């Protein structure tokens, strides 16, 4: 899947066309289309969490920003899809408008309506089995949590509880034809797992940043390769995250293990809870696995480096202003305003001209 | 909910969902790499009694059409995949798969772990299974069904699968303009070859009316003497599931037409008698070769061929007459793919060859049919 | 299916609730529900031939219109249906909606299906055997017409062509299990006809109004009762042509023949090819029977009483106005303008205040 | 396009669309008015070897449900309709009625005119036919074998729709709530009734059980002293299809009850029986009642009951045996309906009875059992 950048650009014409308009894109595995386009939009790294609603269900107006997207594709039109299906629209419906074959349409249908049945039963609804099928349709716990109207940490649990967990398979060439010695794997729903980690080493875990976007681009990824290729050289099994096909990091030689995955939180925790490396850098990859860690330090994970609670200290312009003063250091005038009347006020202090930053 | 369950000879099981006809399948259980042509596939009777599995996930993704059928009939005993499709999307379409499977009474079973199933059987050699689809199966049941399975060794199936009165065919490939074609007439084919019907498959026949032969299919079992009767320009061997050996019949015949002059071309299994019937050995395959991307060598010209294999049985190499020369061999796995008989105008293939519609291998066919017709 | 008069009335909330709004209805009697839904439809005197078009196929908010009148119903909804299905809409779409029940949904769908096919294969499209069908499925010359882009009288020629016309059954409390001497008859497309008209008598028709409406009330009703009655009496067979369920037209009693039908040039005519009147009254039922007088006569119907061009004389305006002009009677000052400016001209002619008649 | 096609006795033909089994049915032809009810009518044994059309256009509305089977299968030869509905829209729906039909092995036609087939058997009276569904249906061969047809004139078919051996039902009647309840215990049940399958109908037995009647369902066959030998409170004879007359077996044991002092009462078939054990004639007639709107007086009391009626033949009025009290009237014809022995605890009902939770037939009956035990 594609990857944008439209809302750096105004007065850009948005609309898809035969001149490219994307600065990345992301690759997902999976063992099945559903798994694979799912696996694929979470990570993403545009928020998405798998079909998430663009449109409400009570917008009047929906159906008709709901045509338009369709009609006359943008960035946004996966999701579209998706809302026209809740909206009411039939599949020769969307056909006629995206022209996208209906074998694809069917599937992106079928998710729907499975998720109009989890937001139907709840938590509660959430058995074995029927976790199981969706995990295996793809379901992020993230947007099943939001279905259900829980945190995405609920869900987890819930597998916890069910030992529902994902399997991994290699990439070999020839449909299994013949053995492999290479640990390129991605995760899916199914019976046997080929992961077999090893006993014998010390492991370190880089996480890359996904696909490239503007401000996140290969120069993250070279660091993240060069963290592979040191440790790796070092002695260290070097393992590696990420779903960029276009890049280094990505490529098996890079690294010991590759795992080809969405660098998101339950990805990245289901590699620990098998690999129990030494180790994990979230420093290299940019934003993407910045962000993660907390919540990877929070569920146990290793991280090394730099914590996150630092890394924290200084992203965030309050406890980091702190810091600055504890140094005795220059920083410019800021303020922290909320209504318009008080930034006027604030900005007399302050004083023009002025950088407004949401 | 429609229960499906497949058990393999070594206790493995495999809980998935019927997608097929209710009931129970035993066979050989065997794996496919094509992610193209399951129809055809399971069409060919090369697959007689035995369980297929399709390593690509989706199948069924093009539904069916009668021109994709490689014979009168499923000859597949059971279909094991990992991922049924809710449509079919293809303009040549007629019927999905899942009533496609139902009409033909297959059993089939989906849902399962094809990748687990394939490394089993790469790992460890074919095995005997069972599956079972209804309200309850069994998994006894389809335990003892599979370890009770007889099994393909020395299982001569081609007799099984030939027909019963020998007939003409004269109806050439399939195009995507006009479909299949009419039925030439007679006058409208230079050539006469005799096909001996080891369970051959409708493409190849269809490839030989492109090159201008009129062909008169014989089962199995036809006398050469009975043949030779009709003087014929080339004799051709098809293709055909289980082990060659006990055919004790074709050998015997076959040796007969290789003390004539008459141009011999043999197939898969065709190949196969060839090479015993010139006094080779044949074993069968740990897994063999199912797919459509297998690499074989032609030694002569040093040029590499992707082709179709179907195969679980093959002649050894080692055993090889001296009349014998080697002219193909499997880049996968080093296994005999081709020969010629140094004597003799008489040769034959391993693969399944396909239209276009390089052809060498048949154009030779076409070509020592000329010399000797020159003669 | 209710008769509605929303536009006489501004200001009116024009949503169907609780209380009754209508001032009429019709009644449509069919071999299966899509003849019956159709033949209602093209008798509902409100300028429909069957479901014909609310909103435009190239209307970017047409599915938000749409969308309003399903799910918040007015007089129109029945065609908005078409026209969601036409749009896109799924029929668990509709339904969602609407809540009226899929069975009926579906059969408009199919209905709308066929529609299309028509389009496309326009009159040459129209062999025998598809004609065939659409009649069966209610399908109004008038309708094919439009969709075909021909005028009704080529569809109608067509059928003759084909020797397709409608048979004749009859009304009886049972099913077929007794037999009736009452003439109470429908039609429809099928084998058996049960018409038998007389060669005996001398017959008059008397055609209807269809559902009242304000303006086209129980008035009219009043007089094609009485032209039976009367007749009657008088010793002719009388034909009564009306399909008003709430009049005393429609009660079996009233005439010698009751042909349950639509008003329309194409029911009519095909009445009277089998029935070959010695007349045929138009003047009675209002509105509805007097459009229809030109073509009747014109197709050689036996329109008596006042003739459709005298109708026409007095209709007509200028036809009028010259008479009276003629008769040398007093008329208002009259003119007839197209333009605005124009008319404030002829306004000072004519003078204040003044009577303007779109 | 899946023609089918019917065609009468008489020549007379109805083309039209498969819309059930492919293949042919022969038997009788019949109308039936109820435009509610089609799964019952399939599934009632009274119209074996009946071929069925029904009178109401949309047949299919509410698809079907096992709830609504009136016996173990469907015994009607094959089903007529005007329209078979794109979809079933009910709750209570489990599987459209094509799908029904199939599963079921049921020729069917749908699309024709019906009206004009009701009119006819109505004026002329019923007709043996032949459905024809099939590639290219042919008419004379229709013809052929609707002419060959034996008939239901002195036709046994009781003996053909019975149950082999004997048994026991303690099931009662359907609820919206519940649905089917379960199956009473035989201690629950103070009396004891034996019931003879004529091809009895599922609803029967659960109204009798309703009642508080343990049940014995025989075999039509079935002596009266194997009967007598279980001490039965009374003796139920159920309705089933054919010709009451041949059933020589059973008029026989009637008759040995009739000397007994226990209650017996009948429906349809058994109200036929019951009069020929007393004495009665049998007639056939010309078209039958089916469907149930049907009119009946209960000149006793001099009121009216709308009724369910599946019967070909009737009891002739005017060979009454004194002994044989006439109990209903159809208001409709002025046929018998119902009778009772002046000097026996035994009388029938024509129609068919339904549950509200016929009552007065059907409690009269108890009261009957009941002033039996009693002594
Ligand atoms: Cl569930
Ligand atoms: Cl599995
Ligand atoms: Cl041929
Ligand atoms: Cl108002
Ligand atoms: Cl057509
Ligand atoms: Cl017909
Ligand atoms: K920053
Ligand atoms: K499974």
């Amino acid at each position: 899947i594609p990857r944008f950048n439209f809302e750096k650009f105004a007065g850009a014409n948005d609309r898809l066309t035969t001149q490219m308009k994307s600065v990345g894109e992301v690759m997902a595995i999976g063992r099945t289309q559903q798994e694979s386009l799912q696996k694929a939009l979470r990570g993403l790294e545009v928020g998405a969490t798998g079909f998430d609603p663009k449109v409400s269900l009570d917008d009047p107006e929906a159906l008709t920003k709901i045509r338009r997207e369709l009609k006359d594709a943008g960035a946004d039109r996966i999701w579209y899809i998706a809302d026209a299906f809740r909206a009411g629209l039939s599949v020769d419906g969307v056909f006629n408008l995206t022209n996208i074959d209906r074998w694809f349409l069917v599937q992106i249908e079928e998710l729907v309506r499975l998720e109009e049945k989890v937001a139907e039963v709840g938590i509660t609804g959430l058995n074995a089995d029927f976790l199981r099928q969706l995990k295996r349709k793809g379901f992020a716990d993230a947007r099943l949590a939001k279905l259900a109207g829980v945190r995405e940490a609920e869900i987890r649990k819930l597998r916890d509880q069910y030992d529902l967990h994902p399997v991994y398979k290699r990439v070999d060439t020839c449909a299994a034809e013949f053995a492999t010695d290479t640990a390129y794997m991605y995760s899916t729903y199914e019976e046997e797992c080929e992961a077999n980690p090893s006993t014998d080493r010390e492991k370190i875990m880089v996480l890359g940043g996904g696909p490239n976007r503007i401000g996140q681009g290969i120069e993250f990824d070279y660091c993240c390769v060069h963290a592979s290729l040191a440790l790796r050289e070092d002695g260290y099994e070097t393992i590696m995250v990420n779903c960029n096909p276009e890049t280094v990091s990505t490529d098996y030689d890079t690294s010991d293990r590759l795992y080809f995955e969405p660098v998101t939180l339950e990805d990245v925790l289901e590699i620990v809870r098998i690999e129990k490396p030494k180790g994990v850098i979230v420093q290299y990859g940019g934003q993407t696995p910045l962000k993660l860690a907390r919540a990877l330090e929070a569920a146990g994970v290793p991280v090394i480096g730099t914590s996150p609670d630092a890394i924290d200290r200084a992203e965030d312009r309050e406890r980091f202003q702190h810091a600055v003063e504890r140094l005795k250091l220059k920083q410019p005038a800021n303020a922290t305003v909320t209504a318009i009347e008080m930034a006027v006020e604030k900005a007399k202090e302050i004083g023009y001209p002025l950088v407004v930053r949401p | 909910i429609k229960s499906a369950l497949l058990v393999l000879e070594d206790g493995t099981q495999f809980h998935g969902r019927a997608i097929g006809a209710t009931g129970s399948a035993v066979g050989e259980v065997v794996f496919n790499t094509s992610m193209t042509g399951y129809q055809e596939i399971l069409t060919d009777p090369s697959y007689s009694r035995q369980i297929v599995t399709l390593t690509y996930p989706h199948i069924g993704n093009v539904g069916t059409n009668d021109a994709d059928e490689e014979s009168s009939q499923v000859h597949a005993q059971g279909l094991v995949i990992r991922d049924l499709p809710l449509i079919a999307s293809n303009f040549r379409n007629t019927e999905d798969l899942s009533s496609y499977l139902k009409r033909h009474n297959i059993v089939a079973i989906a849902d399962i772990d094809t990748r687990k199933l394939t490394r089993l059987l790469r790992e460890k050699g074919a095995q005997n299974g069972c599956i079972i689809a209804g309200d309850n199966p069994d998994a006894a049941l389809a335990l003892e069904k599979a370890r009770a399975f007889p099994g393909l060794n020395g299982m001569d199936l081609a007799k099984e699968v030939t027909t019963a009165e020998a007939y003409s065919w004269t109806q050439g490939s399939w195009t995507l303009t006009g479909g299949l074609p009419q039925a030439k007439k007679e006058d409208e084919l230079p050539f006469h070859v005799v096909a001996y019907d080891f369970g051959a498959k409708r493409n190849i026949l269809r490839m030989l009316v492109d090159r201008g032969c009129r062909l008169t299919i014989v089962p199995a079992q036809t006398s050469a003497e009975d043949v030779l009767k009709m003087n014929p320009d080339g004799i051709f061997l098809s293709n055909g599931p289980g082990d060659p050996a006990p055919c004790d019949y074709a050998i015997t015949a076959i040796q007969k037409f290789l003390e004539t002059d008459i141009p011999v071309f043999g197939i898969c299994l065709g190949h196969q008698l060839l090479a015993l019937a010139s006094g080779a050995k044949t074993v069968k395959m740990k897994f063999g070769h199912h797919g459509g991307n297998h690499p074989v060598k032609d030694v002569e010209k040093n040029v590499v061929m992707i082709t179709a294999q179907n195969h679980g049985f093959a002649v050894d190499e080692a055993t090889l007459p001296a009349n014998l020369r080697v002219t193909h061999k499997s880049l996968f796995d080093g296994t005999l793919q081709g020969i010629h008989r140094t004597d003799k105008p008489a040769f034959s293939f391993q693969g399944h060859p396909e239209a276009s519609p390089a052809a060498p291998l048949f154009d030779h066919f076409i070509e020592l049919i000329e010399q000797y017709r020159k003669t």
